């Protein structure tokens, strides 16, 4: 085993800042065999830097790479919003070719309250068998959020499958879903079906909820 | 210049065999090297194999936990680069990237896009899409949220468009989950202020292990 590690793991950059994620070998290899890759959520490693200072076809020229010895870095002149990837380094000196843990950048924004939503079960599904009250929660920022589904007071957290999103590209906010999933006997069994959402931006929670529009 | 397309992915009872592929276009680059890199959430990226053509026909090299198990092979005559993996286990599940670099003094290597390989003991199951019109009032300002819940399918590759992919503005597909060797994932589109003659909105779905549902709102 031959080891590269990246200082640091997660960053946070205001648009217009200057970022530098370093990378570093365990044994002195040579500048000219340390490639740098960029991967944007939902796709594959995109050859960013070759050599220790060569940019690949397309890499904007506000980007900068350099090093010699054990510490190679990467630096972005003016952080902008499409640099929000996860970058990784790589060693093609001696087999085996190893890679960095990969540094994750992300782009800093102004706090913003989400657009909660709570669609009840779907005609189709109910009369198939089970049935789940699905609450979306869109466009919030930051991702340091938590949520609960209480039906008639007693928060009833047993099936709640919370799923998130990586940053937007237009707006740059997170968005998440969570699914309460119940056996239908537990379903007719109640009415006040509420989705309270708590996030740094409104000390008075958000609570879209449904009693009955269907039956 | 390049065009690398890899085929063959899927899912195998553990122990199962496979044969990833990818065929080179543009190249006839006298002297290159090619190799398979793989990425799963557990391990991030890992150089798995590599055949090598400096000009000696074949020289191969593998690693800590792949040798014995797979063998790179490729013939220029064939234009293709084959990668048979045997005795597979959980660990090996991931996306296999097929990257070829030429030994010019300098330039950079290329990569393709991958395919999932899923080593699971289980069995395939199709999705049960469901529509998600609103309830009795979508209120947060002028605009509306509609969505699709996709409960219960199994090999992981999946795809969800909104209306034959024509309308992107505000789609949010979500990373799938797993609870009981089964996935459930759902997306969402916020259209314009006017609840429209929802009549147009259709949530199309794709799933390689035999399906393609579709949908409508209330």
């Amino acid at each position: 085993d031959i080891q590269l590690t990246q200082s640091p793991a997660f960053m946070a950059a205001s648009p217009g800042e200057k970022v530098t994620i370093t990378c570093s070998v365990s044994s002195s290899i040579s500048s000219s065999n340390l490639h740098w890759y960029q991967q944007k959520s939902e796709t594959s490693p995109k050859p960013w830097i070759y050599g220790t200072s060569n940019l690949a076809s397309g890499v904007p020229v506000r980007f900068s790479g350099s090093g010699s010895g054990t510490s190679y870095s990467l630096t972005i002149s003016s952080m902008e919003a499409e640099d929000a990837a996860t970058y990784y380094c790589q060693q093609w000196n001696s087999y085996p070719y190893t890679f960095g843990g990969g540094t994750k950048l992300e782009i800093k924004r102004a706090d913003a309250a989400p657009t909660v939503s709570i669609f009840p079960p779907s005609s189709e599904q109910l009369t198939s068998g089970g049935a789940s009250v699905v609450c979306f929660l869109n466009n919030f920022y930051p991702k340091d959020i938590n949520v609960k589904w209480k039906i008639d007071g007693s928060e009833r957290q047993n099936g709640v499958l919370n799923s998130w999103t990586d940053q937007d590209s237009k707006d740059s906010t997170y968005s998440m879903s969570s699914t309460l999933t119940l056996t239908k006997d537990e379903y007719e069994r109640h009415n006040s079906y509420t989705c309270e959402a708590t996030h740094k931006t409104s000390t008075s929670p958000i609570v879209k909820s449904f009693n009955r529009n269907e039956c | 210049e390049v065009k690398l397309q890899e085929s063959g992915g899927g899912l195998v009872q553990p122990g199962g065999s496979m044969k990833l592929s990818c065929v080179a276009s543009g190249f006839t680059f006298n002297n290159y090297w090619m190799s398979w890199v793989r990425q799963s959430p557990e391990k991030g990226l890992e150089w798995v194999a590599e055949i090598r053509l400096n000009s000696d026909n074949f020289a191969t090299h593998y690693a800590e936990s792949v040798k014995g198990k797979f063998i790179i092979s490729r013939d220029d005559s064939k234009s293709r680069l084959y990668l048979q993996m045997n005795s597979l286990r959980a660990e090996d599940t991931g996306i296999y990237y097929c990257v070829l670099r030429p030994l010019f003094y300098y330039a950079v290597d290329y990569w393709g896009q991958g395919t999932s390989v899923t080593v699971s003991s289980a069995k395939t199951t199709p999705p049960s899409v469901y529509p998600l019109a609103p309830g009795s009032a979508a209120q947060t300002n002028s605009m509306v949220t509609l969505g699709c819940l996709v409960k219960g399918y199994f090999p992981e590759p999946v795809t969800v468009t909104w209306n034959s992919g024509s309308l992107s503005s505000g789609v949010h597909t979500f990373p799938a989950v797993l609870q009981s060797d089964l996935y459930t994932l759902s997306s969402s589109v916020t259209v314009p202020s006017t609840w429209r003659p929802s009549e147009t909105v259709t949530c199309n779905v794709a799933h390689p292990a035999s399906s393609t549902k579709v949908d409508k709102k209330i």
